[PDB]
């Protein structure tokens, strides 16, 4: 679903000012779900905030209040916790790169295991996903504690789950059978390059996000000869 | 394409430079041995693929041959002879009873899953087991490759020579009877590799201003390794940018906020780009990042005294001409990034000897050998008007000639 | 959980027979290296369960080892000796270069899956690949076992020894280097047995009676055999009942319309079942079926002349006493059904030899090593007074205790 | 007729309190090779009888096995197993690269004679040379042997092999390539160990009130070390009764007085019994004697606020609860006897290096693992609320655990 | 050039024709065991010179691996791949135990010397002396290479080895252990195969018209052999020319007249050109020349019914397809010119047996042996419709891929 | 195995799959097993099993490449063998009805021998 006008509105001025780029004359357009044009699933989902009881804190003034840091793994026993709390995977940021991604997957330590799920489907998206749960649950009997979530390898036949509906639904199986913190749910879909999408993934369960397609664009960019940064800069 | 072809007009200029005659250039410009193996693989759908295997011994003259294994997609013969003889040309610099080697698979680790993989290992060691023992080959860790990779080696030759082999691979885990220290190696090779170039170019490590890009297990050990020795950190950079401050930088919070991949940049902060970074004033330069980095228009920007280059060619001919011209002292980093291999040897003497040494230890003998051949280097740099690269690659090639000679082969 | 007294029961009274000391039945109550081992193993799910494996030599005096492989889930260590000690019968019988032995591994090949049971057999041989080589063991088909299985440990053992080993395997494929004949052994092995026998006592091979109940392999070929030679057949029985002829039953029609399972019985036909097809008359009588069904209701009934126990024990010591008595030939079994390992013997010293044989060669070695041991057990049961189960166990064991005996373990 | 399965239960709770998978247990519950033999002799008299052998290596994963040997006429499978299973687990305590085993042969060296034993000793090697060798096996002494049966086990292995190998069997005599100190070991390991927890527990090593009860030459060693450390003896006992005195009592005349049994008790003085000599005031317990001593009787009586189990197991688990809740540190005896396989592992690393040591650097080096060990154990017995028993069979299965799982047999 | 890329199609279009998958195309398309070495030599002035080795094992699942070896100073990794596959696919059509496999030296023994050939083949055997032994690998006489050469092999392999293998190589000379009849072996398989082919055509022997160009040993030897079994020959041609003469040529007197060379052409007397020889009336034609003679402009004018290639390729497709079509059986040279890998073979088998045979006994053997492989193949070759070209591929590949596909490797 | 849990389509589907993978792999003989049953798998009808799994194969262009065999508890009388033989399965195996036999035998009815029986 990409478009010229959000490349050229969206991904070049990112990096022009470091910053998500602004605007005026907030949406009018009608809702997705009267649209008729095919929509992403993401435009049905419509983000939050805090009116009363509680005000809207600030991040750039307030910066040592935040934290972003996140754990990747299993967490060990609670109640007696000894080294295997904190043997894990710590990251800085949500969002990943290529060369980590593929180190993550790379890894081969017995204990941090990695597994890979394809998430598409043919006709059926019950029996999509209870495939993909009947492959969550045998890795997770195997041993692992990371999965991908990849649509990559997708052609005529095979088409993408919604990835923020798959993310839920994973989501939701894991914690109602109390296996959600013996794994680690790492998402790359191509669909993934507004702050608006990655918001979702984080907050519906995703671990960290591979936008592969975007960055494949700003490499076809930079071949071409617009944003004449450096690859690894931009 | 022209890695082949640069090893060979490298090793005949440093075979003209010593003045040896011409067998020997005839006899070292190709490996003795190359194999290519076919090994049979069995995928989680059943279906079956066969990868293309390899491995090369440039020399055995002065005993058993060592190499890697990297598991990349497009390995070549070209490039495994190259390798091999690079590795070679390490083992004459640190001056090991080590010949030279590598091996290599064609494969995609990205796509392979785990059990694969362990198959995938076990079918290459069954395949090539023929060629391949305690006094005739060394497997290691390298490119795509790590401790289960190598206990699962170790655990294959147990089983097909019947007799427990410890020694027979380096890089194993700790309880597999692995060797402490093997993650700071490089960083220890390259802190006193600097200590001694500074000592000898007179620069006082004391209040040294230092900056260190690329900011990986090697450069944090490495800015670790500087601040309890007393040099100053006045830069430091990573994957999202860098920082500056001329009068430290607080080296234990970083490394204390260090992450898993060692990413320090601030969120809301601006940060300096590699390229402003290279001129920011210091006294050591540390390039250990992307490779053809240092370059005509940087050489004449570049101000640090002594540049290390612990990664892989970080330079070219060009910009090494200028800094010569300049006279900034240019460690190679041939002898730079050696500490792997010397701790990797160290780990196989431990092995072969049955009784495990510990990090004081370790540490002492490593940095007897490092400073050892980096006085001899630059002794032999300084008696003959060459430059360091050239130095380096004739010390290297002088131990392997002269050990053919003595064996008589030629 | 009787089978291993029994046999050493059988083994003294051999012993006691022969005169010898009591220090021969001292070594060779039990046997002389038993190895247990735990094989790992991946099934499909990516679970490992642990398969407990096991493999005994007998006795190694006379040479090379050897013994048979079943896949059995209810195998255990008395059992396994029990067969080992039987398999070296055998060997003694049949005069052959072996001592004897037996392995076995605690499984269920019906669960148990393709892939599965190809990496079962794999960890196998990895597993007691230190006591097993050309000159120390011979793997050899069994139970639950067969070529495929025999061709992957070739192949593993190939592996692991680096070079090629046909010898090492018996049982193995055509291709691989197998020998002809190895299905219709047995049946030549009971074909010559049965001819020798009528010729001994007489009976005219031409136009004897003879009736085969128990209708597989072992079954339709000694059917085709004697129809063959000119003896004819009254009388054939399977799992779905059998049949009933004075003049023949066309052989060459029932194997001509023999399916899979050589079932033969029609469908809207009444047949006779077993206990009633052995009181039908006959010259030779050869039951090729279940176990234990000669006892002593039958044994007043049963009419033929002769005997053959093609099957492993059919018949219990009391019927073998009324036979007796009724002065009728019973033929051992351990000599009815030595065409198995016979066939078995020529394949590996095929493989030795490195070059292959053809089916009329293999015919006539056969022939002649299976009539030389009849009339050698013969002619020692007619010397001494006793039963021919009794000159078979004592023959089979003299050589055994005679070879002991000269290499001084004694 | 209890050893195995209190060794398998022991296992157990160590493995659930690790929290590995039932896998581990599986493997590790059995040893995975047990040999039974029977070896030939000639005696005297010209009549041959047949001793009943064994061998059990219960893992090979670390790298060679080792285990001694016990001429023991009692000695069984089950025996065999367990000793193997505690051997290993003294391995593992240790951190050796040992795996753990043990032999024996089913005899009684009280009626054999000398010529008679050194054929019993040829031929157990003739029959178990096949499956013992450098990296595979390595006997050592143990109940009912010592140098000479070292020595001419290794003699013989000498001839089987036909090259020298001193490092093959560990315990020879000292001019045969043997360790100094190999008669002290024991005691220096107690003596490290009463340092470190003395140390440890605040309790000052200078002026501190010993009782050693059990004078054979551990006691009498373990008193030398202690007087000439500085601590004070005010107990000691034999065979014949003890002494008291708590103001010292000449460690330099009762050891220059001491016969070659160690009786010490003088002949027309009355003399306290073991029973009332534990009651005795004192700051460290030292039982070096017959087992089952502490109950529940005397655990009320105990007063020492060391106890250090020297001997195997003299304590019960009743009496280790009372000092538990007494708050009385007690010394496994897994640690307290270790001494006699350092020392052995020392000797094997000696031979193998085929340059030996000193009494010196044997002194220093086995202090210093000694240390290392009771500090680990201590650490992790504090980190985790139990019993220092229960520390040291978590410890030292963690390691054979580990690599077993490195090495991917599960 | 087109060498490796044609052995590749044409054992494509046979694995094609099998119908098995493409894995064993894609693991029999390439040799699994390459091997590249450098040997040093001196000469006769005393100088230096480095000749570069090769050494190929096309594939060793059915067994130990087998080929020549020759001294042509073009000799590159492709023709040695080509080559190795082509004897690979020998052997398979001749159900051989070999694998197939070629070596090479890159020299010239035009200008080298006796004892500098003596030197360059002691040194070829000590660089390759570790992936080469009785059953690994198996030398054996090819261009620029004969008995002395094989001599010199076994005398150093014996030396390296340190116990005497005379069956490591074959083509000995007599004394050394060497087989009779090794010089004849070509034409008496190309005289088995012509026999069966008239029997098969209806063609009768007796005095059929034969032709035969290219009288070296193997002309000569068929020539005798023809006129002994009693058909006539009709024509003979040398590197002189030929004859003529439809009522016999009198071979007695020709073979008592034939030179070292076998020119038999007169001085004075007008010959016959080979390009007009083709033309003559004649039932069997016997190209044994210069290869690429039968094109399209004589495929018109060839009139024999039998054509036997005992040459290498010497027609071409557009030939084999107009002889095709009008119906004249072309015999394969795979088939025809395999006696010289059958002797071989037989030598091997006599030299592992350690007891020589006759002549008589060689001649029965082989002439089994060829008759079996012709009868096969023509068979085979009838069953399907197709060039009797792609029936000995196909059947040659056919074990080759199916002992591949039992050992598991795919 | 021949088994579902709350999804019919599901459960047909998956064993579609795995036929579908043997079928790559190479096999030439399925076995639908009934065996391995608990109280959280219950058994598809084998008629309605074996008609999809025909169905499905037919459709692919695969039948003729695999041996549909059934082993299924519900199989004692002629018409359900008759209808499993008419809508594709290559054999049946009642080992219910042989263990019934069994049980009944060691009993002591039917007196006649097991393997007669």
């Amino acid at each position: 679903g990409y478009t010229y006008e959000d490349i050229q509105k969206y991904l070049i001025p990112v990096i022009k000012e470091g910053k998500d780029p602004l605007g005026s004359m907030g949406n009018d357009a009608p809702l997705a779900v009267l649209s008729d044009r095919a929509q992403s699933l993401f435009n049905y989902f419509k983000q939050l905030f805090a009116q009363v009881t509680n005000p809207p804190i600030d991040a750039i003034r307030e910066q040592l209040v935040t934290s972003t840091m996140t754990w990747l793994g299993a967490e060990g026993d609670l109640l007696h916790p000894s080294e295997r709390n904190v043997r894990r995977i710590k990251l800085y940021t949500p969002v990943l790169s290529n060369e980590q991604f593929y180190a993550l997957k790379t890894i081969v330590h017995p204990d941090l295991k990695s597994q890979k799920i394809d998430v598409l489907f043919s006709e059926d998206l019950e029996r999509g996903l209870k495939d993909m749960f009947t492959q969550a649950e045998k890795a997770i009997s195997q041993g692992v504690s990371l999965l991908i979530l990849s649509d990559k390898k997708m052609n005529e036949r095979l088409t993408p789950i919604p990835p923020l509906l798959a993310v839920s639904a994973l989501h939701q199986h894991l914690i109602r059978k109390g296996l959600r913190t013996k794994v680690s749910i790492i998402v790359e879909s191509g669909e993934a390059r507004e702050v608006h999408h990655f918001a979702a993934l984080i907050g519906y369960g995703a671990d960290a996000i591979n936008p592969y397609l975007a960055y494949a664009t700003y490499k076809q960019e930079i071949d071409e000869g617009r944003l004449d940064i450096s690859y690894e800069e931009a | 394409l022209d890695v082949l072809k640069s090893t060979q007009t490298v090793i005949h200029k440093a075979l003209e430079k010593l003045g040896y005659p011409e067998e020997v250039y005839e006899l070292l410009k190709e490996p003795m041995r190359l194999l290519t193996v076919k090994i049979p693989v069995r995928m989680d759908d059943g279906s079956v693929k066969i990868f293309t295997g390899y491995r090369a011994q440039h020399n055995d003259s002065v005993g058993p041959t060592k190499g890697g294994i990297r598991f990349h997609p497009n390995v070549t013969e070209k490039e495994v002879k190259a390798l091999s003889i690079w590795m070679s040309l390490k083992c004459g610099i640190i001056d090991l009873p080590y010949g030279g080697g590598k091996g290599g698979i064609v494969c995609d680790p990205r796509d392979m899953s785990f059990r694969e993989l362990e198959r995938l290992s076990r079918g290459y060691v069954r395949a090539i087991s023929q060629i391949v023992g305690p006094t005739k080959d060394v497997p290691a860790p390298d490119v795509f490759t790590n401790s289960q990779i190598m206990a699962w080696m170790m655990d294959e030759y147990s089983r097909i020579d019947e007799f427990n082999s410890p020694g027979f691979i380096t890089g194993k885990p700790l309880v597999l009877g692995g060797s402490h220290g093997r993650e700071s190696a490089t960083a220890k090779g390259v802190t006193i590799c600097i200590k001694e170039a500074a000592k000898k170019r007179g620069i006082d490590i004391k209040g040294a201003r230092v900056v260190v890009q690329g900011f990986g297990n090697a450069g944090s050990y490495l800015a670790k390794f500087m601040h309890d020795a007393g040099a100053k950190v006045v830069g430091i950079s990573d994957a999202y940018g860098g920082l500056y401050d001329p009068e430290g930088l607080d080296i234990d919070y970083l490394l204390d906020r260090r992450d898993s991949f060692g990413t320090v940049t601030k969120l809301f902060n601006d940060t300096i780009t590699n390229q402003e970074l290279l001129e920011l004033d210091c006294d050591i330069l540390v390039p250990a990042a992307i490779e053809n980095q240092i370059t005509e228009e940087n050489a004449h920007n570049i101000r640090a005294k002594i540049v290390v280059e612990a990664a892989n060619g970080p330079t070219t001919l060009e910009g090494t001409k200028i800094l010569s011209d300049r006279d900034i002292l240019l460690v190679p980093d041939v002898l730079a990034s050696a500490g792997g291999v010397t701790v990797s040897y160290f780990e196989w003497v431990q092995n072969n000897q049955g009784f495990y040494w510990s990090e004081e230890e370790v540490e002492e003998k490593l940095e007897k050998m490092m400073v050892k051949s980096f006085n001899n280097i630059y002794e032999m740099a300084n008696n003959r008007r060459i430059d360091m690269r050239l130095a380096a690659y004739m010390v290297g090639v002088r131990k392997m000639a002269e050990a053919s000679r003595f064996r008589g082969w030629i």
